């Protein structure tokens, strides 16, 4: 089970960081995927291999691993970013991809 | 790659229901068409995968035996099927095409593309 | 010279003390300029993969292959290379690369190595005893193992005779283990020959799955298509260079050849069965390869009683190649003064030439 | 498929191979040397089976075969290689048809008397069912002229370490009824990366009969001493096991 | 010399062996005269949460020479772009902490 703060908020043009805590079972092995769910839309691959970014994705999004916790940084926040930001990783104890508790970013 | 899944269903408890996940625009016979639940306004839960090519099945612990997920490689469409529909089972059910290559030994499972889901209402 | 004889006194004579050799000044690397990325990643990336009894094979060809990714990887449990070493794999070009792929059990990973024995090695997949390749294995216990036990992967437990190297057996015949004909249907002493093993996520490392992708690199002599990611340089002729022609490496002087190579021939060999000619992989020019000029070095000297002045003879070396310079049939003699006066032979030079100290050294 | 039954049944004929069937054993240039190599070669003065009718029964393929045809109107079409040749096992079909050369290692359901027909080409009756194809290659399209002999094609068919190797030589010929005496070497044509099990072979020919004949010989493990000329061409050879003198 | 290696890697700390530990962290000379004494320190140096104090250098420009200690903290660029000396794509700390 990946643990995430229930909300994040900041002024547009700032940089916002989101935490995602886990154990050594799940994040111990190259797993910090990130997908956002904008209202009424399906998630799609937005960060893979901890930080790698797909072609088709805005360049301002960069995250990284902090041990057994994940970290996502939206630099130069904009309006459209009200998207439920999901950190994912698959536990490895009985397998199973687990999504974090989800963070609803509010722009101020 | 434009997986066109299904519409929206409203059904009563105890009935049997089938959600199709139609694949198109890619080699649907060789990729994992896994499933994910999303209760209204909550986090995404993984459910399980099916390999249409060999009908191999995988489940999360919260679903193994609660949902029976199958595939149809001839028509290129994978099926999530309920043994028994339940009251709480209402959710926004997506189907995404997963990969699980080792990328030179680093295991990954990233749901690259997603359908528009299936809002299943129980009453 | 004093060092050669391990003495501080040197007698009159000629001593062979070293070897002169012109050193290469350039590194000439020529590979086909086919920069299409080689699909190695797809053999490892493959979502599926075989079973040991029927081991999938991909023949990878016509591509530029980067092996840094394999070595720099931080994930492989076992990266054992027989005949070649991973770091130096980038330098060479291979005629053909085969990528067998299959899911073995953990205890059995040792078996998929040259000249090893066991069920997997004898009746499922046998690595040739002269294997040139890399056995790349990882702990695939979290992809190919299910709670209930995956059975898709089949290993052939019993065979009539051991499997020959790189032979695939897809036979489904029922194996009789008694004198009775078993009759081709199950019964006592009739059983299916592929026995399906069952993995669960929490099994011990002995029963944990270790996927393997043996890369059987073929080094036979022929046109070479799969290659290292090395960059090529301009071709330099009539100079001492270090060359690398499609995996063929050495030091020498490249000159234009008059040999009529046939369209299929890629390089040549001398009477000694050593390489003496190469077809450039980018322009179909036939080059002759000679070693860079070399020869023995002899020191012509009066004894340490008389003089510390010496002359040096470069044996079978031209005086235009080495950098009182006297060119003779025996080689280039520097430091001895050539005179028109003959005398009795004192210190032999060769080809009729002798030297003496008469004061200075003369030839 | 159609089963052709109007064929006379006579025993096979035999002839003398003389010194034919020598090929370039490798891909490395060497010259003015004598090289001793152990490989599958056609023995000197061996008995080569000689066929014309519509003569093409099924024949054995053992270690490898030497094949030669004498033709004036491109009667030879190709070969079928396999274990059963009836879609029960993997099979190889090589056909040089009116439009291209096709090499396929698909699972074919072959006819029990496969052939092409023809001066223009018309009939193609080689196989019916064909699926689960693993390798295919098609040569750049060209038109073959289908109408003493003039064209000699020699083939050696080997199946070694995953490769199907085809050797060939094209020369003029002028005999009516035999294989020439003299020496020539078969150059490599193509390296086919096909791991196909080859153990039996049949000849494809293209109502009336034409003027043609073909020869089938067999290779054996032998040591040969090969003579390379100034240009790296194999110009002579010694069969080390033929007689005490060659040894 | 004293250090805490991982179990699978114990084989690497032997003469003429290869791996991450052997190449970029500690290399035993090929002519080693010595004894490699190792014990199962899984109950002293491992914590429930994962000890991070022990760092192994995952990537180096070139292999470590025998009995050479690298204390470098330079950021390792793995692309043509200068990574710029701060983290980003293809800039990462070179000592990756195992847990
Ligand atoms: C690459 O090699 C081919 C040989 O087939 C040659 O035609 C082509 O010009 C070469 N490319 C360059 C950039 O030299
Ligand atoms: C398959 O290999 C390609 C090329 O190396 C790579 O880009 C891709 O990520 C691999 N597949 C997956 C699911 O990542
Ligand atoms: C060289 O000197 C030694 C003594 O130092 C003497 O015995 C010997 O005869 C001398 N030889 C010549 C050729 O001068
Ligand atoms: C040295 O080189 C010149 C030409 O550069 C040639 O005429 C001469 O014969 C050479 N001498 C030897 C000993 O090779
Ligand atoms: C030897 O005599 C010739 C005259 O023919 C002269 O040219 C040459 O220079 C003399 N030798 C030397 C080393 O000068
Ligand atoms: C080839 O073998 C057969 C076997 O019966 C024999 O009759 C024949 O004479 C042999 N060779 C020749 C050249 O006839
Ligand atoms: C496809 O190949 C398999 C070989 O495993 C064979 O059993 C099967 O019958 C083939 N398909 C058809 C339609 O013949
Ligand atoms: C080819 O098939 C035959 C069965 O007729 C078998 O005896 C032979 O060993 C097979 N060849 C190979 C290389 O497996
Ligand atoms: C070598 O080839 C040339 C043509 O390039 C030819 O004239 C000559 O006769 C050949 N030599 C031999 C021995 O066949």
């Amino acid at each position: 089970v990946l643990t995430q703060p229930p909300s994040a908020s900041g002024t547009p043009g700032q940089r916002v960081t989101i935490s995602c805590s886990g154990s050594s079972s799940n994040i111990g092995s190259d797993h910090v995927y990130w997908y956002q769910q904008l209202p009424g839309t399906a998630p799609k691959l937005f960060i893979y291999r901890n930080n790698q970014r797909p072609s088709g994705v805005p360049d301002r999004f960069s995250g990284s691993k902090s041990g057994t916790s994940a970290s996502l940084a939206i630099s130069g926040l904009r309006s459209e970013d009200e998207a439920d930001y999901y950190c994912a990783a698959w536990d490895a104890s009985l397998s199973g991809y687990v999504f974090g508790t989800g963070t609803k970013v509010t722009v101020l | 790659v434009q997986l066109v899944q299904s519409g929206a269903e409203v059904k009563k408890p105890g009935e049997s229901l089938k959600i199709s996940c139609k694949g198109s625009g890619y080699s649907f016979t060789s990729y994992w068409i896994g499933w994910v639940r999303q209760m209204p306004g909550k986090g995404l839960e993984w459910m399980g995968v099916i390999y249409p090519g060999d009908s191999d099945t995988r489940y999360s612990p919260s679903f193994q035996g609660q949902v029976t997920i199958s595939a149809d490689k001839s028509i290129s469409t994978a099926y999530l099927q309920w043994s028994s529909l339940k009251a709480s089972d209402t959710a926004m059910y997506y189907c995404a095409r997963t990969q699980w290559g080792y990328n030179y030994g680093s295991h990954f499972f990233y749901m690259d593309v997603w359908g528009k889901g299936t809002t299943v209402t129980v009453s | 010279t004093k060092c050669t004889l391990k003495s501080f006194t040197v007698e009159k004579g000629i001593y062979q003390t070293s070897n002169f050799r012109v050193q290469p000044t350039e590194s000439i690397v020529r590979f086909p300029n086919i920069t299409n990325l080689c699909p190695f990643g797809e053999v490892f990336n493959a979502t599926r993969f075989a079973s040991v009894y029927a081991w999938n094979r991909k023949r990878i060809s016509n591509c530029v292959a980067d092996y840094s990714v394999l070595y720099n990887s931080a994930s492989f449990s076992t990266f054992k290379c027989y005949g070649v070493s991973p770091t130096k794999l980038n330098d060479l070009c291979f005629t053909n690369v085969y990528a067998d792929s299959f899911v073995i059990r953990g205890d059995e990973v040792r078996q998929i190595a040259p000249g090893q024995t066991g069920k997997i090695a004898d009746y499922n997949y046998k690595l040739p005893d002269d294997f040139t390749g890399c056995v790349i294995a990882w702990n695939s216990n979290n992809l190919d193992s299910k709670v209930g036990g995956n059975y898709n992967y089949l290993y052939r437990l019993f065979r009539k005779s051991n499997l020959k190297p790189f032979e695939r057996d897809i036979s489904t015949e029922i194996y009789q283990a008694g004198s009775t004909p078993c009759n081709g249907v199950e019964g006592f002493n009739c059983y299916f020959p592929l026995q399906s093993y069952g993995f669960q996520p929490t099994n011990g490392v002995g029963y944990q799955p270790y996927r393997v992708v043996v890369l059987s690199f073929e080094l036979l002599h022929a046109p070479a298509t799969v290659c290292g990611p090395k960059k090529s340089t301009n071709l330099v002729k009539n100079k001492c260079v270090n060359f690398n022609f499609n995996g063929l490496t050495g030091t020498g002087v490249l000159t234009e050849s008059n040999k009529k190579f046939l369209p299929f021939q890629q390089f040549g060999r001398d009477i000694a069965d050593t390489t003496d000619a190469v077809r450039d992989p980018q322009t179909l020019e036939i080059l002759d390869i000679t070693p860079c000029s070399f020869g023995g070095v002899s020191v012509i000297t009066p004894g340490t009683n008389t003089s510390n002045q010496v002359a040096v003879l470069y044996q079978d070396v031209n005086c235009t190649e080495v950098p009182n310079v006297f060119q003779t049939r025996a080689g280039c003699l520097i430091g001895a003064e050539h005179v028109n006066n003959s005398y009795e032979c004192d210190i032999p030079i060769g080809a009729g030439i002798c030297a003496s100290y008469q004061q200075s050294i003369i030839a | 498929c159609v089963n052709l039954t109007t064929r006379t049944q006579l025993p096979p004929a035999y002839t003398n191979s003389f010194t034919r069937g020598v090929y370039y054993p490798d891909k490395v240039f060497r010259s003015s040397v004598l090289h001793s190599t152990q490989d599958l070669f056609l023995p000197f003065f061996s008995n080569v089976t000689w066929f014309h009718r519509f003569d093409n029964p099924v024949l054995p393929f053992n270690d490898g075969v030497y094949f030669a045809s004498t033709e004036k109107s491109n009667i030879i079409r190709g070969w079928i290689f396999g274990t059963t040749l009836d879609s029960k096992t993997q099979s190889l079909l090589i056909v040089n048809n009116a439009t291209n050369v096709v090499i396929k290692v698909c699972e074919f359901q072959f006819c029990n008397d496969p052939f092409l027909g023809v001066w223009m080409e018309s009939e193609f009756r080689v196989y019916s069912s064909a699926n689960n194809c693993t390798f295919e290659y098609v040569s750049q399209p060209f038109l073959m002229d289908l109408e003493n002999f003039k064209n000699l094609r020699e083939f050696v068919f080997k199946n070694i370490d995953g490769y199907f190797k085809i050797y060939s030589k094209h020369t003029p010929i002028n005999l009516v009824r035999d294989l020439p005496q003299g020496f020539s070497a078969l150059e490599p044509l193509v390296d086919l990366p096909i791991g196909i099990n080859i153990t039996r072979f049949q000849t494809l020919l293209a109502w009336t009969a034409g003027a043609a004949a073909y020869y089938v010989g067999y290779l054996q493990p032998r040591t040969f001493l090969l003579k390379y000329n100034e240009n790296g061409t194999i110009t002579d050879a010694v069969d080390c096991a033929l007689d005490p003198l060659s040894e």
